[PDB]
């Protein structure tokens, strides 16, 4: 019944940065207006209520103003950890409307990430199976690529790519690349490398081990 | 002191009908507006529904109308959550909350129902260590490879949450009816081998629940 719109969509803003996310509603919803904050996999925690009020243990650098129709959550001097999503909800008519959210990522320096590559693990091997993990921890910006090679740039299919949240504490991101063969053809090859392409650099990590595992 | 306790996890089929529960503790329900919360995977929240377990008035979103229906126990301090044909739009997460007149102030840690025809199967939990010290630093990145289960989710912790720090847990990708996800935690050298890092994980929807010692 009462449409709610958030505006912007998703934003970067660096430390100590002011930032200002807006609020309409379709109709005077008479000031009854929160905001919520989501961090990742968490039930949400509530920021401020009735347009203007801090609720429970929130920093002084969060305030929020609006009247009538028009809303907004201000944090003044951004911190590392107000990466989350935020969500402004009316309960001024029933049924009560969240607004579509709005992402912040902390703008940062770019950073090199450092790469890990491991084997097969034992355990799995002695069920057919034969999995190859390529870790690339604490990179910025989040805008990588990894390719893997069986055996010259004879590269190839069956990977499984995941991408964490970015970080509370350092603002960086990691990622997982892993390689998925049969015991079978994991033996039949001798070298795997995953590369990475990072502009942090104009030359590639190409991380590698030869199997030779006798 | 207070907590509200939700079914954490459950494998449904196209179809079927389902009930959810959330007990409270630590406070009466009759006296506060209990409300039911969903949110889709990669989505934004959404407002279902609230009722008065007092005098049981229930307010819903129209769009559950005939497909949501809220009851409550006050004598077992119980607020519930059936839904009814359902299809694949309601996989999601679903949480309950309390009202306190100002905002939601308790939320429940959510239940993930899945609705599929797919079979429930258990993780397979594999460690990963390093062929020598992983020297992409003095600190030492170990891990932990959670694959093929079904369905959602799993609970990865380090040496039962005592090892937070330098922990990266990877989202969970889909292939095919079995999910994959991973984590790695970054120690110093000198703490590994010569202290214990183990690995624990959790799949509600299997009763399944592994340690694995790297």
């Amino acid at each position: 019944d009462i449409k709610m719109t958030q505006s912007p969509s998703s934003m970067y803003a660096s430390l100590g940065e002011r930032v200002t996310i807006t609020c309409k509603a379709s109709q005077d919803i008479r000031k009854y207006l929160n905001w919520y904050q989501q961090k990742p996999w968490k039930s949400p925690k509530t920021l401020i209520y009735y347009a203007t009020s801090l609720a429970d243990g929130v920093p002084s650098r969060f305030s929020g103003s609006g009247s009538g129709q028009d809303y907004s959550l201000t944090i003044s001097s951004l911190e590392s950890d107000d990466t989350a999503t935020y969500y402004c909800l009316q309960h001024g008519e029933s049924p009560y409307t969240f607004g579509g959210g709005t992402k912040l990522e902390i703008n940062r320096a770019d950073a090199a990430p450092t790469v890990s590559i491991f084997p097969p693990s034992s355990e799995q091997l002695t069920s057919g199976g034969a999995s190859v993990v390529c870790f690339l921890n604490n990179f910025y910006p989040k805008d990588i690529n990894v390719k893997w090679k069986i055996d010259g740039s004879e590269r190839q299919n069956g990977v499984l790519n995941s991408w964490t949240d970015q970080d509370s504490k350092d603002s960086t991101y990691s990622m997982s690349s892993t390689l998925t063969l049969t015991k079978d053809e994991y033996e039949r090859h001798n070298s795997y490398t995953c590369e990475a392409t990072h502009k942090t650099s104009t030359s590639p990590i190409v991380k590698s081990f030869n199997r030779n595992e006798c | 002191e207070i907590q509200l306790q939700q079914s954490g996890a459950e494998l449904v089929r196209p179809g079927a009908l389902v009930k959810l529960s959330c007990k409270a503790s630590g406070f009466n329900i009759k006296d506060y507006y209990m409300h039911w919360v969903k949110q889709r995977p990669e989505q934004g929240l959404e407002w279902i529904g609230l009722i008065d377990p007092e005098n049981g008035n229930t307010i819903y979103d129209p769009k559950f109308q005939g497909k949501a229906s809220i009851t409550a126990d006050t004598s077992s301090n119980t607020a519930y959550l059936q839904l009814s044909s359902l299809t694949s739009e309601d996989t999601a997460v679903y949480y309950c909350a309390r009202d306190n007149s100002y905002y939601f102030d308790y939320w429940g840690q959510g239940t993930t129902l899945t609705v599929s025809s797919a079979k429930t199967t258990p993780p397979s939990v594999y460690p990963l260590a390093p062929g020598s010290a992983a020297q992409t630093n003095s600190m030492v990145t170990l891990g932990c490879l959670v694959k093929g289960y079904f369905p959602e989710p799993v609970t990865v912790t380090w040496n039962s949450g005592s090892l937070s720090s330098g922990v990266h847990t990877f989202p969970a990708v889909l292939q095919s009816d079995l999910y994959t996800l991973s984590s790695s935690v970054t120690v110093p050298s000198s703490t590994w081998p010569s202290e214990t890092v183990t690995c624990n994980v959790a799949h509600p929807a299997s009763s399944t629940k592994v340690d694995k010692k790297i």
